């Protein structure tokens, strides 16, 4: 849901620039214990309301693993690297489930974001980081009903600055 | 835009999710709202087919 | 299309054993240059005719690569390892797409095969190899009509025998 | 339930790099001899903007 | 050279706690174009001076790639996730070379850090981030002589805070 | 120990052709549970005797896994694909370690073989398979003395022939 | 330069998960028949604290 | 420790690196200094065998 990002330090916003047409994204997430979760998404703007259409194919999750056992815990915050390739944006991140009792199960996200505008109509951002805080705040039911919050920030590596003027 | 007084403070969204994980088919709908420039959002997701999910919802968090 | 395999050496046939109910398969294929192709398939038997229903999500293929440039040559034959996990069958293989410039573009298939019969109704095969020869016999119409041949054999490693009585 | 020669039919729907497509196909083979051939037709999203080869193992 | 990290927010310092004995680390870095670079390192303290002993094995770098062509550019800053596993620390990160003319070539680091003290003598840090800014500030020669600077910070995800009190 | 291969079907023997100078190989083996084993080897001929010099760096093996627990069973036979890249030979294979509990612990080998003869002095083999049957014949002394057998064959996919005249 | 039966010798040095070890080995095989056998001895760092199997392809 | 006045401000280090990349053997030595608590450091690396390196130094940056 990449329309909701706070970009700092003047980093251009590929997602907000893509409206009113919108954008798509595509991703495979590879889990360290062998699972794969692949998705394709379309984002459109219908009047004042954003509309998401998502297709998912997941496979090879181990029967004895946290995912198929529904013993996943909660996501740690994560940081994505985002950069231009082939006139579109690529993203990659490492995410980690903090499982009950302390072990982390990690995964690697491989994403392409595709504006519906031609690249010539867009100011492309340089290489930067996108922090994502994802919290499943309410398990209303099962199984069946969930409330999820996200905060996201697009930024450079400010904590360890360049001695040469690089971002 | 001059100042933040001229930006949309909040924007709603709706979602439909359909998929198959380890052979298990499911469909979801969701509704939410966020603050585009503050970068915060929340949504409610409901499983409408294939519930209760036989796997952790967490694998769907980055997709909804 | 796994119903069409010649099994030798007494290896049980997980696929033929699954009828009339049928079976499904799920797969993620990782390409060495960053592409992913994920699929889910259902196999059923409608009277006399086998019926396949396939869903595909592919992503992250490089714009400049042989796949998106549509400048691939042909598949070498490949050999899959197939073994029981979680009461179902797992397969993995390396495939190699011959491409212009003497290139081979390789990929790694990660498959789960799931009978619609209960595992207790089945004689599960031991670890073995499945050779697949896949050939495009004709590109009948550019980007629109193909004819494809496959020959497949389930076997043990007969060329290099054990000294300990192992298959 | 199996015969020495069997026909098959397939429907395929997908998206690759944002490109939507749909195919149908029809084939025949010899299940016990391990051989088969099929014709695949792109019915939506043709001509495909990518190499057919990435679909070979999915037909 | 993990002794030189600024840890904030009270995060325990696994490396400084390991002295006077020291610590080792081990890593495989996997490049997106097929290269692997594996290393083992020992860190010891000799009076007032730290002493590093490093063994390297690298392979499968493509002859036509930025590495073997010596056309790598410069590293982007990177962020490692660091967390406890098996009573030691694991690290993973995504790094990216900004090549001349703009393309990034990425890689994935997989590290284990091993104190020479028993885990029972150490305060283990929780899951956190370690930013690394690496700058090859002087190519004095070739080929043959290099000056390299690094700044590193151990921190939590402060830019996108939890609404639940999580780190 | 690649000098010991039976080649069939007229496939050129890159290894035997490399004498008296010899050859080297380099490899990273990735394990599905996170371990990496990297090696470099030099092969020379000292009069009548072949001489191997091997350097190994392994890391990230899980403490609780079959490798570090020393609770592995045995290797299944494996099949490597072997083809020319960059004027030398590349190999890749999937191997499967049978382990207690009906587990198979799989891994992916990425190899480069480098003749010490110039590529112009060599008849390079086309894409083919190399089957390797590796067996521990005896554990003579726990953790200290092993006897190991290998049988290897370089071949084409004879079980599933082409209809287009391909190997 | 090759014969129908050839001997070989190896020296191996490594570190795995922080564990240093060294081996020597001696074997014989039939290069053209594709068969070989060897005895590997751990000379430093024994008994190995990991499965020998991870060294099989390196002997 | 009371205050930063009681911490070592800087610490030196020395390094020896030996390896093989794509069949190419090399050895390096290095010397540097850093500020342990400020998290900054710099070193000079010299190739003593196998120079000039036939590959980009960058692949060695995280090892030196
Ligand atoms: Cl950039
Ligand atoms: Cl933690």
């Amino acid at each position: 849901s990449k329309t909701f990002i706070k970009y700092v330090s003047g980093i251009p916003d590929y997602f907000k620039q893509s409206f009113p047409e919108g954008f798509t994204w595509e991703r495979t997430t590879t889990y360290e214990d062998g699972g794969f979760l692949t998705a394709h998404q379309d984002t459109s703007l219908d009047g004042d309301c954003l509309v998401y259409k998502v297709k998912i194919l997941g496979n090879n999750f181990p029967a004895d693993g946290p995912v198929m056992q529904n013993k996943a815990g909660r996501w740690e915050p994560s940081t994505e690297i985002v950069y231009e390739v082939d006139g579109v944006l690529r993203g990659q991140s490492l995410m980690a489930l903090k499982c009950p009792g302390g072990r982390h199960l990690t995964c690697h996200l491989h994403t392409t974001y595709r504006s519906k505008k031609p690249a010539s109509a867009l100011k492309m951002p340089g290489f930067h980081f996108e922090d994502h805080r994802i919290e499943i705040m309410e398990e209303v039911e099962k199984g069946k009903c969930y409330k999820q919050y996200e905060a996201a920030v697009g930024r450079y590596c400010d904590a360890a600055p360049s001695k040469l003027g690089h971002n | 835009h001059g100042s933040a007084s001229f930006l949309k403070k909040t924007m709603p969204f709706k979602t439909t999710i359909e998929g198959t994980v380890n052979g298990h088919y499911f469909k979801c709908t969701g509704k939410g709202e966020g603050n585009p420039f503050e970068g915060t959002q929340e949504m409610k997701i409901e499983v409408i087919e294939g519930g209760p999910l036989p796997f952790a919802f967490h694998i769907l968090s980055t997709s909804c």
